[PDB]
């Protein structure tokens, strides 16, 4: 006691803070209208946001595959489930001490 | 330096370690800071 | 004796040049160290300056020797050069590795 | 007493001393020592000691 | 840092200007007094030159036998952001910082 | 007088060979002096001259300080009758 007196926890976004990280992201790339924000959050269950960055170049790779500069709502789709698989089976929950 | 020999000693540096606290970086608890424990202080002042 | 030596690489002082006459890179004439004319008022002697590492493993750009050839010292060659003065003057024999050889092989 | 702070100048004026230990001995009555830090050196003993 | 296993602070020569340099250049300096002489390239080796080029022997995907997932995958990583490379500046996106292929031998 | 080792890394093909110093350089040596180079081959140790490095000839024959502790010159009692019983396992060992 006296270096490290209050400890503070952080969890996971929730489910209207998951919502935030995407807006966030899909501004920062380029995108040609992308609204679909409603359903992708909630196929985005329990993800930390370094995974929602993930998720948006996911969508970037599918896009450029159909020869696109901007990533079409299409894309976030099929983005956010393959990243979601992902996500559970190197999955972390924990808490450092 | 420029023929090696013995003129003078240094204090001690080296082989026996630094494990010290100085008087320089001393805590800042003194016997004032003691509350409690006064029937116990006595017989370590008289220990120490 | 000769302190041993083995060029790691060479770079050559006759198209990269290494003194200040008139230029800082190449020379033209060739065969000299710094010159791209005669006409500077200046010549040189300069066969290429290969950079070799010792087995003190102090790295030195040696001189030239009193017989050598530069088609002779080149990358991953053995050389002997001064112990003191750093000039190559006579060159050694390929490789380093038969005196674990002969025992290892009966 | 001017003697003697002489000698000890001098003393520090030679350019150090060394230490080994005698590993063998020759047939020529010269000695095989190592030197601690570096190598060995093997010479003819000095001209007092044998 | 010489190659006699020194670390020099030297007062500058009128030749050789800090212009003349950058960090991690070869430099020939005087041996007797420390101080920049005269400029080298950068340090080459032959073990290091070699290194480069080597895709002959080549193995290509007609000749490796299955493999998938990971065949499709790796292309994803590497090979189509590499053809690609203009699109993925317009984009935004980051490009894989690597990747590491690891299991048994 | 004064001399350093040399351990002798190979045979050059003209009197002259190639060492290898305690200290960190090799240096280039010549075969000289009253020991021939059919006396000396790879993997023996040579004697070197101070001023130029010079093979001399060897002395030294492989010498470590490891080898005069292997050497003992202190003997023991000890025979049979000194030797109490156990017969079988005394002729065992002789006959071994």
């Amino acid at each position: 006691p006296g270096r490290l007196d209050r400890k503070v926890e952080i969890p996971l976004p929730n489910e209207a803070g998951r919502l935030e990280i995407f807006k966030i992201h899909t501004a920062k790339v380029k995108k040609t209208g992308e609204f679909d924000f409603e359903a992708a959050v909630k196929m985005s269950d329990g993800f930390n946001g370094a995974d929602i960055r993930n998720c948006a170049t996911e969508a970037g790779f599918f896009a450029i595959r159909d020869d696109r500069d901007h990533i079409n709502p299409d894309d976030l789709m099929k983005a956010v489930r393959k990243v979601a698989e992902v996500k559970k089976l190197e999955g972390t929950i924990e808490y450092q001490k | 330096r420029h023929s090696n020999a013995l003129v003078d000693i240094l204090p001690p540096d080296s082989d026996s370690s630094i494990s010290v606290m100085g008087e320089n970086e001393k805590p800042d608890v003194t016997y004032a800071d003691v509350g409690g424990l006064d029937m116990q202080k006595q017989e370590i002042r008289e220990a120490v | 004796p000769l302190q041993v030596a083995r060029c790691t690489k060479i770079i050559k002082g006759n198209g990269e040049s290494d003194e200040t006459t008139t230029d800082n890179n190449n020379s033209g004439n060739s065969n000299s160290n710094s010159n791209q004319q005669s006409t500077d008022a200046d010549e040189d002697d300069e066969d290429a300056k290969y950079v070799i590492n010792l087995k003190q493993i102090a790295k030195f750009v040696v001189g030239l020797g009193e017989r050598v050839s530069p088609t002779d010292i080149e990358e991953g060659m053995r050389v002997g050069v001064d112990r003191s003065k750093y000039n190559i003057e006579l060159p050694l024999p390929p490789r380093i590795d038969p005196s674990v050889t002969m025992m290892t092989v009966e | 007493k001017v003697r003697f702070i002489k000698d000890e100048l001098r003393l520090l004026q030679e350019p150090g001393s060394y230490v080994g230990e005698v590993i063998k001995i020759v047939s020529d009555k010269k000695v095989l020592v190592k030197v601690q830090p570096e190598g060995k050196y093997i010479v003819d003993v000095a001209k007092d000691i044998n | 840092k010489t190659s006699s296993r020194q670390t020099v602070f030297l007062p500058m020569v009128g030749l050789v200007d800090p212009d003349k340099l950058k960090p991690n250049d070869l430099v020939g300096v005087n041996k007797d007094s420390y101080l920049i002489l005269d400029t080298l390239p950068s340090e080459f080796d032959s073990r290091v030159k070699a290194m480069e080029v080597d895709e002959k022997p080549t193995e290509t995907y007609s000749d490796v036998g299955g493999l998938d997932k990971q065949i499709e995958e790796l292309v994803e990583a590497i090979v189509l952001p590499m053809k690609r490379a203009d699109k993925f500046k317009d984009m935004g996106i980051r490009a894989p910082k690597g990747a590491l292929m690891y299991g048994p031998p | 007088n004064p001399l350093s080792i040399g351990t002798l890394e190979e045979i050059i093909d003209d009197d002259h060979a190639i060492v290898t110093s305690p200290t960190m350089p090799d240096y280039y040596v010549s075969i000289l002096s009253f020991v021939d180079k059919e006396l000396l081959e790879p993997g023996c140790s040579v004697l070197l001259h101070h001023k130029t490095m010079s093979i001399v000839g060897v002395l030294q024959d492989d010498a470590d300080p490891m080898v005069s502790v292997m050497k003992m010159d202190k003997s023991p009692t000890e025979s049979y009758s000194d030797i109490g019983g156990l017969e079988s396992q005394i002729q065992e060992i002789k006959e071994s």
